[PDB]
RNA sequence: GCAGAGGUUCUAGCUACACCCUCUAUAAAAAACUAAGGACCACACGA
């Protein structure tokens, strides 16, 4: 009882967002709270922000 | 590209003359911290005063 | 009667049907958004 | 007080230089260095690519024969190229390559004003003998980072996330100066890292203009 | 505008949660508009 079936494949590019569940390999899991601008990041003497 | 959202004073609550609370609404992203820290250091570590 | 897959959908704008092809199926590679229409199917009344 | 000046600009490498400001006193050094670093990293006018059209690629996720990698990796490599323009705020770059060989940025049919500062930046590798890729790269100036999902037509147009940020690593050091006769004077050296699209002198000067104009909200000239 | 029909559109539009005007047995001068269905068992996963 069907005529024809149309399958449409949608590719979603989900960027990292506040709330996305990010977790390391050692059981440390956390939700991203804020996407802090790079100028606000702690930088070492070399200037590379973490 | 050089245009920026220059802040405009919106309400400066004038507490007694020994205290004040100045605020700016528009400004820019990350510029609030820059201006706040710059002003804080610039007037907290080097100002012409008598004591 | 059955339902057709053509692009003739009532009470919709031409902007929504712009993405769909002449036969009522979204063009491959089209960048659709939330709430958009992909394939036009109208039930018989 | 004392006025910092462009005492030296040590262009140590093609990408990153070492600018020096000489006259500064207690606080000024760190304050001015941090303010300049934040202004540079926050809002510096870059000219990153923002829109790409391929000759025969329908969408971002398809693949044309003869190319080493996906079109998505091609777009991400395109985002990485450093390009600077002089006159036009908007410019369209046409890339036409044929035959086996990596498609570096050097083969871009540049206009009079637009020029690639890193011609060695590889975009894609052509593999088949009769493999040709023809892309129309749309490059426009801008400030900050704006993704393709938060902006504003044909199905064949591909959107690449904009990365208008010439600077990538700004490090400043505050150390004592070598003035003729004085103490408590420090020199600020900024180890700014750029992709090559901005001159360090004009970058510092523009950041300082932005900072000074932001201070004019309640202070007259 | 609460019981029905008609109107300029687009089959049909009478408040159906629902959008304009008319009257109680007669159909048109008139632009913004339209739809009211939908369970259980298993699996895996998160806190």
């Amino acid at each position: 009882g069907v005529l024809k079936i149309v399958k449409v494949y949608l590719a979603v590019k989900r960027r990292i967002q506040p709330g996305d569940k990010m977790a390391g390999r050692h059981g440390n899991k956390g939700v991203i709270s804020k996407i802090n601008p790079i100028e606000d990041m702690p930088y070492d003497e070399n200037g590379t922000p973490v | 590209v050089t245009e920026f959202l220059k802040p405009r004073l919106v309400d400066i609550e004038q507490v007694s003359s020994t205290h004040a609370k100045v605020t700016l609404e528009p400004l820019e992203r990350g510029f609030g911290h820059t201006l706040g820290n710059a002003l804080r250091r610039i007037l907290l570590s080097s100002m012409p005063g008598c004591a | 009667g059955p339902e057709e897959i053509t692009a003739d959908i009532p009470n919709v704008g031409e902007a929504a049907l712009s993405k769909l092809d002449e036969s009522g199926i979204v063009y491959i590679g089209a960048e659709v958004t939330g709430g958009d229409i992909l394939v036009g199917k109208v039930t018989p009344k | 007080f004392l006025k910092p000046r462009l005492v030296d600009i040590e262009q140590v490498s093609s990408t990153h230089a070492k600018v020096t400001l000489e006259p500064l006193e207690r606080g000024f050094g760190h304050t001015l260095g941090n303010a300049l670093r934040r202004i540079l990293l926050s809002s510096m006018p870059g000219c990153a690519v923002t829109e790409v059209e391929i000759d025969g690629v329908l969408h971002e996720y398809s693949t044309k024969e003869g190319v080493q990698e996906d079109i998505l990796e091609i777009l991400l490599n395109l985002k990485g190229l450093a390009v600077r323009v002089q006159g036009k705020d908007e410019v369209i770059l046409t890339l036409n390559k044929s035959g086996i060989g990596p498609v570096t940025a050097a083969d871009i049919t540049h206009d009079g004003d637009v020029e690639i500062v890193k011609p060695q930046h590889v975009i894609c590798h052509l593999t088949d003998e009769n493999a040709s890729i023809s892309m129309r790269i749309k490059v426009q100036r801008g400030r900050g980072y704006v993704p393709a999902s938060t902006r504003i037509r044909p199905i064949g147009r591909l959107l690449v996330d904009a990365c208008y940020s010439p600077v990538e690593r700004i490090a400043y050091n505050v150390e004592a100066a070598r003035v003729e006769q004085r103490t408590d004077l420090d020199k600020l050296v900024i180890e700014m890292e750029t992709n090559g699209t901005i001159d360090p002198e004009e970058a510092i000067r523009r950041a300082a203009t932005i900072l000074a104009e932001q201070l004019e909200a309640f202070v007259d000239l």
